[PDB]
């Protein structure tokens, strides 16, 4: 029997695959039922060997339900099992969580030289912030300076420069201090002024300090008090670190620079000197998916490390937290000597005299070419942070430098002490051109060394297109003295006679006619060549992924070979204008370049986009990861549902309700259900109510726009969500201000429940109904009197005053006997007894109807139905104040209980995204509805088990017709008949996608079978020849590009219209994930995998619905499992992650929303121009936690591109 | 022809703990004094 | 029927009505005179559209009691229908 139970799991999960990644138990077993008869005769037969089969209702993941069937020889049952519950032995945690889903964050190739986001520019209220305390000031400024340094020196030698070290000369000099802002007539009344700033926001902290600071820098001013404690426990110092929007913007600034870096430089030692409380921490680390391989917290002061150690729980798997003192070499106080990536100094270089020395040590534990990002005071202005900073008891200390307190270094000083210390000067800088960022601007410089060279033989291919021409000029001119070949054409190349074995090439032929596009020309043979002849190499590309898939298809061979012959660098330059140079000689001298132990990397594929070098990294895409995972544990995210599509969700088990994600992912089905109006919605009502035997509606008031304009409404929703999508059949339009706020709601829901009452039942001439609400109680009798129904009331708590747990005999003495039909409203249980009773005194045959009947949780029309209601409410709207029974959403999910409906109460919807920000239970991607009934999806390719599970999967999502093609479309004529009883016909089209002539006959076919117009292509068509390019042959190449490459170019022309009736909701190619990173054998694949994703790629870009996934190892379903290569793959997981069945179908699924959210985007005007603007098209996917502990057996783990994607290593 | 009885497996691991529960349900009995069941689905068609 | 009839059978699971039974009922009438089967309406009110109308056996047919012409005509015309479907002794006692 405990075989049979894992039968479940087994249709749960394939071998090889993990879909069972925690420990599941049978837990709730809703009904075994076993023959004993056959069950022993089986057991003393012999045999004691019997078959079985078995159904995984239920898979989401949080808990297994199957249901099993064990049968004899002769197929007796001898017994089976129904929705037997598995549940997790403990419950499962985010480690447990799947992280095949990954993005190409695309960022830049170095980060910016300046730092200007407008966000965070000195705001204007900034700019009335700090220029108010200047007005202040300003009248005697100048006459002001060297006094206000004198009160600066407050900690070294102010209270010897007019011997106020005595209390007299205090109590003068500290007002005096002070006076050198207020002494133009302010005086003391700026305490008020002072004041008037702290009321509002962008002047609040820094003023607020002056104040706080300048009431009491009397004993601090003698060098008695503390400077900053003053203020108990540090009460606005941190506020004016973290919040001030001149301080702030600094720190924004620093967190942008350092996002860039880790982007770009992935697994970086990274250590923040000056952390302290951690607010630099908390902002720069706060970048979400940063490539940190250990953060070392670092502070003078160990104190903080426990604040920390609290702060940054969630980074600790990857922080440590060791104390640094810059003042003393790091070397001597454990720290690894020149073993961090990157250095964060955070405000705090200032808080040392010995400066040049401090940034000596950082370059010391920084690697050659290690990134120092320093937030430091610069460029000193009188006029503005004269008060607070003059105080500190170490800020001054740095005098010794020369200049006031560690002095304000200008950027210019900053490159030169910088340089002297051993970096590369000032790279980047914050934007300062006004004000305000002075104290606190960001700079990046790295740890220079040897480094870049801004030797062995360099070859040059193409130059044949006047622009490749001019590209191969400007290298001729720009490029180093070396030894040089020219050759206009790969097939040139291939007839040279003599070449460098050693050579570094630089290859234009992608910028002209491309290899894939004249493999025919030998350019394959000549390709080999090249591989044979080359030790570095970089291609140029002309925006290969956006306009030339052939290019794109050159690109992902030699992602490819980047794998199978490591020593063979290969670089790619994929650039969207080639008129807009210079750099193509960096990175081939890059190429030259391997400094495999120092900070930078090889850069293996670089994008010229909008002027700017760019690159690309997979990063685990947490939205979606979020959503595949939802479908198995409790994902929350922060959703605005006011503006997001978010619904108070029962629970599976109905235990309670919780806010999930209600986005329907763009399903375009809205002409059958024609005009389906959006409601925001402000109030609803929690219970769905039966309509007239239509179904179960959930009553939902709210705003719907109309020409701008926030129409009240009141419908009958299906979803009980913030917004909803309901059609206007189902809608009362009028903004009937009696229908009040939350009241309207709650009238309405109760005379939904009345004329669902008097209509189930009208055929009767009375009715009892059992425990109503009052108002539904009035509103009941309304409608009998109405409708001519005589309706009585009869209440637990006129209304029949009964009594839960009364005798049958009281209830005949009190109920009439006239009554027909009960209608048991109760939400409370107690009464169900009640009920029974009723029955036995009732009529015999007496219509019963319980509260569930009328009111549930779960959903899964006449104009005359809502008038006839409104018309009811309007009896009895004064019963009851608007807000009779009113509590948020966020409320009723917290309190709520399922089995306690509480009817007649009104959920209060947040409006305001501040309000409606809320964590938010995430949604299953297919967890909803996804495809249309009246269009055909035509997976090519997918008649094997991959396709045939993608298609009834869809079939399951809304895909009423599906059409399989392949060459060889072996599928059973019952498995269509299978599909078709999930609700939707299957065909079999016999496509070779391979012949322009075969796919038109295929799509003319469609026709002749008079199916809906292709909506939607599953482009997988696969051929495989694990190979080596240098033993592959050509016949090879085409026999796995044209498949692939030539299928997706064949069906992009025959839907490469935007403007026809029925264009493809989605174009979806079935790319491998070496077509991201590569495999060796598999450059052929990897290549027609890219052709895929750039053809992908260009048509979004065309304005047509299309996207690609990366697919890792599909161990479910696939060549893997008909080829029994589960084993082969495993062998290599850590390589290539295992993406199931189902997990295969979330991923397409994915894939499809991203098509249609990028045709909608591009409704809303995105251009897609670049290839950083179509990460979202590709979803890389099969890629595990890579553990450093393989690096060696994982080929790519030194590629960059899946930098962030690995496990800590200590 | 019908016996309906609640049942309740309680388990306890060591003799130093309390008696718990393991598992609970019930069992129909279909007696008598001395194909009962559906016909299993046709073998479903293709699994790898 | 648990012995055209759509073919059912007593303790079948909830999945295994979902796929034969259709979709497009309202309504649910348990005429099964033996007890065994209400298990089985019971799934069938999980698997049945939400809210479905229900009516058992006892609700048609019952051992305690405690009209249009138009109805007993249309009766025997029904019964007209499907008269020779049995002898005229089937059950009788
Ligand atoms: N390791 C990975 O990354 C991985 C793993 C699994 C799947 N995938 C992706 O998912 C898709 C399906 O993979 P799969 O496991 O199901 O492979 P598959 O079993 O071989 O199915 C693909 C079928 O398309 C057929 N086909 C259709 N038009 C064709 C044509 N013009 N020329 C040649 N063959 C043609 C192929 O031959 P027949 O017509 O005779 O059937 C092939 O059987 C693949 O395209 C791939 O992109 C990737």
């Amino acid at each position: 029997l405990d075989v049979a139970f894992q039968t479940v799991i087994g249709a749960y999960s394939s071998p090889g695959d993990r879909r069972l990644r925690c420990l599941y138990v049978p837990t709730h077993v809703d009904r075994i039922t076993l023959v004993p008869s056959l069950c022993l005769a089986t057991a003393e037969s012999g045999c004691e060997k019997v078959a079985f089969n078995t159904i995984n209702t239920y898979d989401k993941g949080d808990y297994l339900s199957g249901d099993i069937v064990v049968f004899d020889a002769e197929q007796t049952t001898l017994f089976q099992v129904e929705n037997i519950t598995f549940k997790p032995f403990s419950p499962p945690d985010a480690s447990t969580d799947h992280a095949m889903f990954a993005r190409w964050s695309w960022g830049p190739l170095t980060p910016d030289s300046l730092l200007d986001n407008p966000e965070y520019w000195a705001t204007a209220q900034d700019k009335e912030a700090i220029p108010i305390i200047e007005r202040i000031v300003y009248f005697y400024i100048r006459s002001f300076l060297s006094q206000l340094t004198l009160e600066e020196r407050q900690q070294a030698a102010f209270h010897l420069q007019k011997q106020i070290e005595w209390l007299e000369q205090v109590l003068a000099s500290a007002k005096e201090g002070r006076h050198l802002w207020y002494d133009p007539g302010w005086e003391n009344d700026t305490e008020a002024q002072i004041e008037h700033l702290c009321t509002a926001n962008s002047y609040h902290p820094h003023v607020r300090l002056v104040q706080r600071v300048g009431q009491h820098l009397l004993p601090t001013v003698r060098s008695n008090g503390n400077p900053f404690d003053l203020l108990d426990h540090d009460g606005l110092l941190t506020e004016f670190y973290t919040n001030t929007l001149s301080f702030g913007p600094a720190l924004h600034y620093a967190r942008e620079l350092v996002a860039q870096i880790a982007h770009r430089y992935q697994s970086m030692d990274i250590l923040e000197i000056g952390a302290g409380t951690g607010g630099a921490t908390k902002y720069v680390l706060a970048t979400p998916q940063l490539g940190f391989n250990s953060y070392t917290y670092t502070d003078i002061s160990t104190g903080f490390f426990e604040q920390a150690r609290e702060q940054f729980a969630p980074f600790e798997d990857r922080m440590v937290f060791e104390p640094l003192d810059i003042r003393r070499s790091p070397a001597e106080q454990g720290f690894e000597p020149h073993a961090y990536d990157l250095i964060i100094a955070s405000n705090v270089l200032h808080a040392t005299p010995d400066l040049e020395k401090t940034m000596a040590h950082a370059r010391s534990l920084l690697k050659p070419g290690g990134q120092m990002v320093i937030l430091e005071i610069t460029h000193k202005e009188h006029t503005r942070l004269g008060f607070i900073f003059g105080l500190f008891a170490d800020w001054w200390a740095g005098v010794d430098d020369g200049r006031c307190t560690e002095p304000f270094v200008s950027f210019d000083r900053w490159d030169a002490i910088l340089k002297r210390v051993g970096f590369s000067g000032v790279d980047s800088r914050t934007t300062d051109r006004d004000a305000n960022l002075f104290p606190t601007s960001v700079f990046s410089t790295h740890a220079i060394d040897a480094t870049v060279e801004y030797y062995p033989p360099l070859v040059v291919v193409g130059g044949q297109t006047p622009q490749s021409q001019r590209l191969l000029n400007d290298i001729k001119a720009i490029m180093p003295p070396r030894p040089l070949q020219t050759y206009k054409r790969l097939v040139d190349l291939l007839d040279a006679e003599e070449l460098p074995m050693k050579s570094t090439f630089v290859m234009l032929t992608e910028l002209d006619e491309e290899l894939f596009a004249g493999l025919t020309e030998e350019t394959f043979e000549a390709t080999k060549l090249l591989l044979t002849y080359a030790s570095n190499t970089v291609w140029l590309t002309e925006n290969a992924w956006v306009q030339h898939p052939h290019q794109a298809s050159t690109i992902g061979m030699l992602r490819s070979i980047r794998r199978e012959h490591p020593d063979l660098g290969v670089h790619v330059l994929d650039v969207d204008a080639v008129e807009t140079v210079e750099q193509v000689l960096r990175l081939e001298e890059h190429t030259d370049e391997l400094a495999s132990s120092t900070t930078w990397t090889q850069e293996p594929e670089v994008s010229w986009c909008k002027g700017r070098p760019w690159i690309p990294r997979l990063k685990r895409d947490l939205a979606r990861n979020n959503r595949m995972n939802s479908s198995r544990r409790p994902i929350y995210e922060m959703i605005d549902s006011s503006r997001a599509p978010v619904a108070l969700q029962t629970a599976r088990d109905s235990s309670s309700y919780f806010l999930e994600s209600a986005e329907t992912w763009f399903v375009p089905e809205s002409v059958q259900q024609m005009e389906t109006k959006t409601i925001y919605v402000h109030f609803s009502c929690p219970h769905a109510l039966r309509v007239q035997a239509l179904g179960f509606f959930y009553l939902v008031q709210g705003h719907v726009q109309e020409g701008n304009r926030e129409v009240p409404v009141v419908a009958l929703a299906e979803r009980n969500a913030s917004i909803v999508h309901v059609r206007p059949d189902y809608i009362y339009t009028e903004a009937d201000n009696n229908l009040s706020e939350g009241g309207g709601s709650l009238m309405v829901t109760v005379l939904a429940a009345a004329v669902l009452a008097e209509t189930v039942i009208s055929v009767t001439d009375s009715i009892l109904v059992l425990n109503p609400p009052s108002i539904c109680g009035q509103m009941l009798l309304h409608a009998g009197e109405e409708i001519g129904l005589q309706v009585h009331l009869a209440t637990t708590s006129s209304w029949l005053t009964l009594h839960a747990r009364d005798t049958d005999w009281h209830l005949r003495r009190v109920l009439p006997r006239g009554v027909q039909a009960l209608v048991d409203l109760s939400a409370d249980q107690s009464c169900e007894g009640l009920t029974q009773r009723m029955m036995k005194v009732l009529m015999p045959g007496c219509a019963h109807y319980r509260a569930a009947d009328l009111f549930t949780d779960t959903v899964s029309l006449p104009a005359a139905y809502w008038e006839h209601v409104v018309s009811l409410a309007r009896q009895g709207l004064p019963s009851v104040s608007e807000g009779w029974e009113v509590m948020p959403c966020t409320q009723f999910a917290a309190h709520a209980d399922k089995t306690r409906p509480d009817l007649s109460t009104v959920i209060s919807w947040p409006r305001e995204s501040d309000e409606a920000t809320l964590p938010t239970r995430v949604r299953s991607i297919d967890a909803e509805t996804l495809f249309a009934a009246d269009k055909t999806y035509l997976l090519v390719g997918l008649t094997g088990d991959l396709g045939r599970s993608l298609g009834r999967w869809m079939v399951q999502h809304g895909a009423c017709h599906i059409v399989l093609t392949s060459r060889n479309p072996q599928v059973n004529p019952k498995w269509l008949a299978h599909v078709e009883e999930l609700g939707g016909r299957v065909t079999v089209l016999s496509m070779d996608v391979t012949s322009q002539n075969s796919v038109e006959a295929g799509l003319a076919k469609l026709k002749d079978l008079h199916l809906p117009p292709v909506g939607g292509i599953a482009f997988g068509p696969l051929v495989l020849q694990d190979v080596m390019l240098n033993n592959m042959e050509l016949p090879m190449m085409e026999m796995v590009l044209n498949p692939k490459v030539e299928g997706v170019r064949i069906l992009h022309e025959k839907f490469s219209d935007p403007t026809s009736s029925n264009p493809l909701d989605f174009f979806v190619m079935f790319s491998s994930i070496v077509a991201v990173m590569g495999n060796p054998g598999q450059a052929n694949y990897s290549a027609a995998n890219c052709y895929l994703q750039a053809l992908a790629q260009q048509r979004v870009a065309s304005g047509l619905a299309a996207s690609t996934i990366d697919i890792g190892a599909v161990y479910g379903v696939g060549f893997v499992t008909r080829a029994e290569l589960e084993e082969d793959f495993n062998a290599i997981r850590f390589m290539f992650d295992s993406v199931e069945e189902h997990e295969l179908h979330t991923l397409f699924a994915e894939a499809v929303v991203a098509g249609r959210r990028a045709v909608h985007q591009q409704e809303q005007q995105r251009k897609f121009a670049t290839v950083l603007d179509m990460a979202d098209l590709e979803l890389t996917t099969g890629i595990p936690p890579l553990d450093p502990a393989l690096k060696d057996r994982i080929t790519f783990f030194d590629d960059p591109r899946i930098g962030n994607l690995k496990i800590p290593e200590y | 022809g019908s016996m309906t009885i609640s049942f309740k497996i309680d388990s306890c691991l060591s003799k130093e703990g309390n008696l718990s529960l393991s598992a609970k349900g019930q069992l129909a009995l279909t007696i008598e004094d001395v194909h009962h069941l559906p016909p299993p689905e046709e073998e479903h068609p293709h699994m790898n």
